[PDB]
C-alpha cells in the first residue's frame, strides 16, 4: 500500500468517498473489462475510443461496481490502483532508481496480488526510461503481460492506438481491444440526468429535463470538433456557471443553453426577443434600404434566412443555396455585401472567393488543400479554415462562369451534404452557411435566356441542387434616380470627416439619371459619371482652397431646360 | 471483438433478414431492382454461405438525379448499422486531380502525412463491416479506379505504411450519374459505362443497377415521406400539422417532372409549407398548443392549380 | 511560492505595483474567461487569438480584476501564475529533473489551491521536453486538466493553434477556445485614449 501510494491513486478508495463522478449507460463496456479480467492468459484490456466518450469514466464506474459489489469473484475485493508514470521517472538521476521503482511496483503488485493496475495513456509506455529499443517500462511488462501474471488496464485513443501502440506489436499483441463507441443522444439525455446532481450541487443551480434535451440536440447537431457526452456536459457547466457568476437559486433553461452555444460557435440559435422578431420580419425593408430594386432576390433570400433563424431548415443542407444570374452591374455582389452587413454588422465578414483565378486544372486544390505527401498539406484548404474560424457564415463565389467543372464537382459534396473534406481529412460543416453563386451569362425573355444559357453551360445535377435559381431584372429610371440618391449620400457621408457639408438640388440628380441610361448599365456607369463630372470637380476646386472647409457646398446646374439631354449643361460648385 | 455479425440466427433477426426489402421499401419509393440486388447480398452474407475472397457486394448505380441513389445507401446504413452517420462515405468529387489519390490509402514513407496514414484504411479498419459509398465515380480521374480495382476483386488495399487491410466484409457501392424506355436507358446507359471505363474493370462488379425513372405514384408517396420530416421537426415546438389530402395531390401535381428526380418536389413543398408556416411562426400567428390543418382552396382537385393557395388553421 | 517564484511571475503582484498597462474594452473576453474558470470539469480557458490583439492584454485585465476585487466569488483572491515552460525545463541536463520540478510545481499549486496557471504559448505543452526516455509536460497535466482539478489559461495564435493543438485532439479537448477578434475602429482609439497616459 505504501509503495503504491506514492506512484498512484487508489480508485477504489476514491469510489469509497464517491470522490468520482457516478457513470450510468456503460453496463456493456464495463460487462466486457470485467470479462476479459477475468481470463486465464493475456487478461489485459485497453479501452480505445474517440477523444471524449469516456474511457476514463468506464474505469471509474468500474471501480464504483467493485466498491459496491456487483463484479464476479474473479473481480472482488480488488483494489484498483492507477499508475502515474510521471512519479516514477520524476526523481530517477539514474539507471538503479527508476527501474528499481518499477519492480518493487510490480513485486508489491505481486505480493499483495489484489491490486489490478491501471494504465491511462497507455502509449506512454513506449519509451519512458529510454528509447523504444532499451530498457523501459515496456520491456519490464512484456514478459508479464504474456503470461498475464499481471492485470493491467489500459486507454488510448483512435489515432493515438494507430500512431504509438502500433509501431510497437509487441504490445499491440498482448492488449485486447475493447471499443468504446459515441454515444447516443438518448444515452447523452440519460447521462446528463445522472450528471445532475453533482452539478446542482457544485454551481448552487437547478437544471430542467428540457434543459438537457435542448443540450444534447444542440451539441450533437451544431458542435462538431468535440464528441459527446462531453460537449453537452460543457454546456450544462457553462450554463451553471454562467448562473453562478449572474446571482453573485437561480433556474437553467434552454435559453442558456442556446445563449452557451452561441457564445462557444456563433451560431444563431436563440429564443427571439421582440426587437430582433420585428427586425427578421420587416427585413426586406433593411435590406432595400442598400438595395434598390430586385425585389425577386431579396424575396428569396429573406424566405431562406426566414426560414433558418425560425428552425425549419433540412439540417442535412445549407440555410441556403443560390445562384445569381443576370446582366453585369446589377448589384449581385451588392445583394451579397447587405446581406453580411445585416447578419455580422460587418461587411468583412463576407468570405469571398473569387472563380476568376480557378480557370486552370491544377487550381482546384486552393479551395480543400493539397493530399498528402505534397507541399502545402500542413497549410490545409482556404475555404474550409475559413469556414472553420466561423461556421455561421455567407458563403461567396464570385463570377461563376469563369471557373469550369472540375470546382462544382467539387461542390456538388457542400450542395447535397453540407460537408467538405480537406487534404488533412478533416471534414468540416457547411449546414448553416449561405451559399451564393453569382453568375454573368445570358447577356421575361432574358429569363429563358439565362436558363437556357445555364443549362448548357452546366450539368443538371449542379443545377439541380441549388436551391432557388433567381434571375436579376435590368435596371429603370427610377431605380438609377435612387442609385444616383445613394451615391451622392455616400460622398456626403465620405465629406463629412473633412469638415464639410454637402447638397445637391434635384436637378443636379435628374441631370445625372439622364446621362446614365442604357441597356448596358448597372453601377458601373452612372458612378463614372459621378466620379467624372461631381468627385473630380469637388477634388479639384477644394485643392486650390476656395469652398474650404466649414463651408456648405451647394452643386446646381445652369443651362437646361430640365428636360432635355443636358449635354450643354455644367455642374457649378457654390 | 471485431464486430463482424457472425452469430446463431435469432428468429426476429431471420423474419427481419426475410422482411428487409420492404424494411428498405420504408425510405424508398420505388426502384425495385436495386432494393432486390441488396436484399439478395445481405442474405448471401449473413447466412454465412458468401465467397471469402470477394467482398460482400459490390454495385454500380445509375439514373437520374436525385432517384435515390444515395439515398438507398443511407437508408441502407440506416438498417446494418442504426444511423447514416456509420456509413463510410467518400464521394470522388474531389478526386478530379491525379495527384489526389494518395488520400485515400496514404502517404509513402518519406513524405509529409505518413504517420498520419490514409483515410479510407483507416476508416475500414476502425469497422470492418461498414458500407463503403463512392459518390459520382465519373468525376474522378480513371487512375483512382487503379487502387480499388484490387479491392473490387481481392478485397485487400496496401496502404503506405504497407498494411494490409480487409475489404471482403464490406459492401461497396458505386454511385453514377452517366445516361442523362426504361430498356433503351438501360442500354445508353451500359453503353456509357462501357466506352467510359476500362473493361476490365466493369468485369468484377457484381451487379450493375440502372434506376428507373419515378412515376405519379412514387412522387405522391414521397410527398408524405417529405413531409414526415416537417411534421417531426415541427414536434420538437410542441405543434403539429396535418395535411389535407388537397394539399398532398396539388404538392404531388406542382413538384412532378419527367426530367429530374426527387428534388424539384422538395423545392415545391419548401417553397409552398416551410417558408409560408416559418412567416407564420415568427408573425406568432400559430405556436405551441395548436394544431395546423394544411388545406388547398379555390381547386378541383384535377386541374392544373394554377390558382389555388394553401390555407393555414 | 518557495517554489513557483523560481520557475514563474506573480501577475497579482505584478498588478499590486500596476506595471500591468490598464486594459480598456475587453469585458466580454474576461467575463467569458471567468465563466470557463468557474465550472467544475474542464475549467481550462484558451485564448484563440491573432497576433497582436491583446491575448495577454486580457489575462493582464484579468490580473487587474483579481487585485481589485470585482470578480466573483469563485476568483476572489486567486493568485494568477504565468508559467515559463523555459525555466522549468532549463536545469535538467538529466531524464528525471524536468518531472520532478513539474511535480514539486503541481504539488504546491494542490497544497495551496489558490493559484491559477497561465501559459504563454500553450502550444509548448507538446514536446515541453521529449528525450529518449522523458515524458512531455502535456501527458503529465491531461489527468489533472481533465478532471479540472488544475485552472490553466492559454493564449495562442489561430494558425499554431492549428498546426500543434488541433493535431493532439486529447490536450484540444480539455482547452475551451475563446475567441479573441481584432478589436474594431472606436475600440482602438478607446485603447489609445486609454493608453495616453502611459505614453505621455
Ligand atoms: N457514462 C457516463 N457517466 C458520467 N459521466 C460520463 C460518462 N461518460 C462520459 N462522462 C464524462 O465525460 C468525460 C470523459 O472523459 P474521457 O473520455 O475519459 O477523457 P479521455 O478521452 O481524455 O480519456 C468524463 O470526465 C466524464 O465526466
Ligand atoms: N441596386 C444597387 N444598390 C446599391 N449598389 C449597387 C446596386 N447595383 C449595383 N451597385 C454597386 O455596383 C456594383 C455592381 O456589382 P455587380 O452587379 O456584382 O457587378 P457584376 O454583375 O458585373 O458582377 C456593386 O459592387 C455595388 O457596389
Ligand atoms: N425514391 C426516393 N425516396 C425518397 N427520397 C428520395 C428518393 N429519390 C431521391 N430522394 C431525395 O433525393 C436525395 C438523394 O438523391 P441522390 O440519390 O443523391 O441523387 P444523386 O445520387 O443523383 O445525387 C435525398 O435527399 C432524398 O430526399
Ligand atoms: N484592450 C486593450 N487595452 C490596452 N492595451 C491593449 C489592449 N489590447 C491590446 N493591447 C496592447 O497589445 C499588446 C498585447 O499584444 P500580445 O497579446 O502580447 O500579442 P502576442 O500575444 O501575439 O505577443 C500589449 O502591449 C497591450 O498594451
Amino acid at each position: 500500500s505504501l509503495v503504491l501510494d506514492q506512484f498512484g491513486r487508489n480508485l477504489t478508495a476514491a469510489a469509497m468517498e464517491g470522490k468520482l463522478d457516478p457513470v450510468i449507460g456503460r453496463e456493456k463496456e464495463i460487462e466486457r473489462v470485467m470479462q476479459v479480467l477475468s481470463r486465464r492468459t493475456k487478461n489485459n484490456p485497453v479501452l480505445i475510443g474517440e477523444p471524449g466518450v469516456g474511457k476514463t469514466a468506464v474505469v471509474e464506474g468500474l471501480a464504483q461496481a467493485i466498491v459496491h459489489g456487483e463484479v464476479p469473484e474473479t473481480l472482488k475485493d480488488k483494489q484498483l490502483y492507477t499508475l502515474d508514470l510521471g512519479s516514477l521517472v520524476a526523481g530517477s538521476r539514474y539507471r538503479g532508481d527508476f527501474e528499481e521503482r518499477l519492480k518493487k511496483v510490480l513485486k508489491e503488485i505481486n505480493t499483495r496480488g489484489d491490486i489490478i493496475l491501471f494504465i491511462d495513456e497507455l502509449h506512454t509506455l513506449v519509451g519512458a526510461g529510454a528509447a523504444e529499443g532499451a530498457i523501459d517500462a515496456a520491456s519490464i511488462l512484456k514478459p508479464k503481460l504474456a503470461r498475464g501474471e499481471l492485470q493491467t488496464i489500459g486507454a488510448t485513443t483512435l489515432d493515438e492506438y494507430r500512431k504509438y501502440i502500433e509501431k510497437d506489436a509487441a504490445l499491440e499483441r498482448r492488449f485486447q481491444p475493447v471499443q468504446v463507441g459515441e454515444p447516443t443522444v438518448e444515452h447523452t439525455i440519460e447521462i446528463l440526468k445522472g450528471l445532475r446532481d453533482r452539478y446542482e450541487a457544485h454551481h448552487r443551480v437547478s437544471i430542467t429535463d428540457a434543459a438537457m434535451v435542448a443540450a444534447a440536440t444542440l451539441a450533437d447537431r451544431y458542435i462538431n470538433d468535440r464528441f459527446l457526452p462531453d460537449k453537452a456536459i460543457d454546456l450544462i457547466d457553462e450554463a451553471g456557471a454562467r448562473m453562478r457568476i449572474r446571482r453573485m437559486v437561480a433556474e437553467v433553461d434552454d435559453e442558456q443553453i442556446a445563449e452557451v452555444l452561441g457564445n462557444w460557435t456563433g451560431i444563431p440559435v436563440f429564443k427571439l426577443t421582440e426587437a430582433e422578431t420585428t427586425r427578421l420580419l420587416r427585413m426586406e425593408e433593411e435590406l432595400h434600404k442598400r438595395i434598390i430594386g430586385q425585389e425577386d432576390a431579396v424575396k428569396a433570400v429573406s424566405k431562406a434566412i426566414r426560414r433558418t433563424r425560425a428552425g425549419l431548415k433540412d439540417p442535412k443542407r445549407p440555410s441556403g443555396s443560390f445562384i445569381f444570374a443576370g446582366p453585369s452591374g446589377v448589384g449581385k455582389t451588392e445583394l451579397s455585401k447587405a446581406l453580411a452587413n445585416f447578419l455580422f454588422g460587418d461587411d468583412d465578414a463576407l468570405i469571398q472567393i473569387d472563380m476568376g483565378e480557378f480557370h486552370d486544372r491544377f487550381t482546384a486544390s486552393r479551395l480543400f488543400g493539397a493530399p498528402p505527401g505534397y507541399v502545402g498539406y500542413e497549410e490545409g484548404g482556404q475555404l474550409t479554415e475559413k469556414v472553420r474560424r466561423k461556421p455561421f457564415s455567407v458563403v461567396l463565389f464570385d463570377e461563376i462562369e469563369k471557373a469550369h467543372q472540375e470546382i462544382y464537382n467539387s461542390l456538388l459534396q457542400v450542395l447535397e451534404d453540407g460537408r467538405l473534406t480537406d487534404g488533412q481529412g478533416r471534414t468540416v460543416d457547411f449546414k448553416n452557411t449561405v451559399l451564393i453563386f453569382t453568375s454573368n451569362l445570358g447577356t421575361e425573355r432574358m429569363k429563358q435566356k439565362v436558363n437556357d444559357e445555364l443549362k448548357k453551360h452546366f450539368r443538371p445535377e449542379f443545377l439541380n441542387r441549388i436551391d432557388d435559381i433567381i434571375v436579376f431584372h435590368q435596371l429603370t429610371r427610377e431605380e438609377i434616380i435612387r442609385m444616383v440618391d445613394l451615391m451622392i449620400s455616400r460622398v456626403a457621408g465620405q465629406l463629412k470627416s473633412k469638415d464639410m457639408a454637402l447638397v445637391l438640388t434635384d436637378a443636379a440628380k435628374a441631370l445625372l439619371a439622364k446621362r446614365g441610361f442604357d441597356p448596358v448599365l448597372g453601377a458601373r456607369p452612372l458612378r463614372r459619371t459621378i466620379q467624372r463630372e461631381i468627385e473630380d470637380q469637388l477634388s479639384e476646386k477644394i485643392l486650390f482652397e476656395e469652398v474650404g472647409p466649414g463651408q456648405v457646398v451647394t452643386v446646381d446646374v445652369d443651362n437646361w431646360d430640365g428636360e432635355g439631354p443636358g449635354e450643354d449643361a455644367v455642374f457649378t460648385f457654390t | 471483438w471485431t464486430g463482424i455479425p457472425v452469430f446463431k440466427l435469432t428468429e426476429a433477426e431471420t423474419t427481419r433478414l426475410l422482411r428487409m426489402e420492404e424494411e428498405l421499401h420504408k425510405r424508398i419509393i420505388g426502384q425495385e431492382d436495386a432494393v432486390k440486388a441488396v436484399s439478395k447480398a445481405i442474405r448471401r452474407t449473413r447466412a454465412g454461405l458468401k465467397d471469402p475472397k470477394r467482398p460482400s457486394g459490390s454495385f454500380i448505380f445509375a439514373g437520374p438525379s436525385g432517384v435515390g441513389k444515395t439515398e438507398l445507401s443511407k437508408a441502407l446504413a440506416n438498417f446494418l448499422f442504426g444511423d447514416d452517420d456509420a456509413l463510410i462515405q467518400i464521394d470522388m468529387g474531389e478526386f478530379h486531380d491525379r495527384f489526389t489519390a494518395s488520400r485515400l490509402f496514404g502517404a509513402p514513407p518519406g513524405y509529409v502525412g505518413y504517420e498520419e496514414g490514409g483515410q479510407l484504411t483507416e476508416k475500414v479498419r476502425r469497422k470492418p463491416f461498414s458500407v463503403v459509398l463512392f459518390d459520382e465515380i465519373e468525376k474522378a480521374h480513371q487512375e483512382i479506379y487503379n487502387s480499388l480495382l484490387q479491392v473490387l476483386e481481392d478485397g485487400r488495399l496496401t496502404d503506405g505504411q504497407g498494411r494490409t487491410v480487409d475489404f471482403k466484409n464490406t459492401v461497396l457501392i458505386f454511385t453514377s450519374n452517366l445516361g442523362t424506355d426504361y430498356e433503351r436507358m438501360k442500354q445508353k446507359v451500359n453503353d456509357e459505362l462501357k466506352k467510359h471505363f476500362r473493361p476490365e474493370f466493369l468485369n468484377r462488379i457484381d451487379d450493375i443497377i440502372v434506376f428507373h425513372q419515378l412515376t405519379r405514384e412514387e412522387i405522391i408517396r414521397m410527398v408524405d415521406l417529405m413531409i414526415s420530416r416537417v411534421a417531426g421537426q415541427l414536434k420538437s415546438k410542441d405543434m403539429a400539422l396535418v395535411l389535407t389530402d388537397a394539399a398532398k395531390a396539388l404538392l404531388a401535381k406542382r413538384g412532378f417532372d419527367p426530367v429530374l428526380g426527387a428534388r424539384p418536389l422538395r423545392r415545391t413543398i419548401q417553397r409552398e409549407i416551410e417558408d409560408q408556416l416559418s412567416e407564420k411562426i415568427l408573425f406568432e400567428e400559430v405556436g405551441p398548443g395548436q394544431v395546423v390543418t394544411v388545406d388547398v382552396d379555390n381547386w378541383d382537385g384535377e386541374g392544373p392549380g394554377e390558382d389555388a393557395v394553401f390555407t393555414f388553421t
